[PDB]
């Protein structure tokens, strides 16, 4: 289909890093300017 | 931007993106005619 797609494994993290990992993660996507996102989770994981 | 930064492109289109809609215009029509000096008989 031609698709581009940014795989990211948000899998593995310390409860302790928390936020700061998902900060890094999310402003990683603003600077690429992708405003489309699938989670793909259980929905402890998309709450968070 | 450093040399291979993560920046380059993103700063890149930024400069673009605030010359097509006329916002450096505004700033440099703000801060050299708007605010001088010299503006009968």
């Amino acid at each position: 289909k031609k698709w581009q797609v940014t795989a990211i494994n948000v899998g593995n993290i310390n409860n302790d890093k928390k936020d700061e990992t998902y900060r890094s993660l999310f402003q990683d996507l603003e600077l690429k300017k992708e405003r489309r996102v699938i989670l793909d989770c259980e929905r402890d994981k998309v709450n968070d | 931007t450093p040399k291979g930064s993560s920046l380059g492109t993103p700063v890149n289109l930024a400069v673009l993106k605030l010359s097509e809609q006329g916002v450096l215009d505004k700033l440099k029509n703000k801060w050299w005619y708007d605010k001088g000096e010299c503006g009968e008989k």
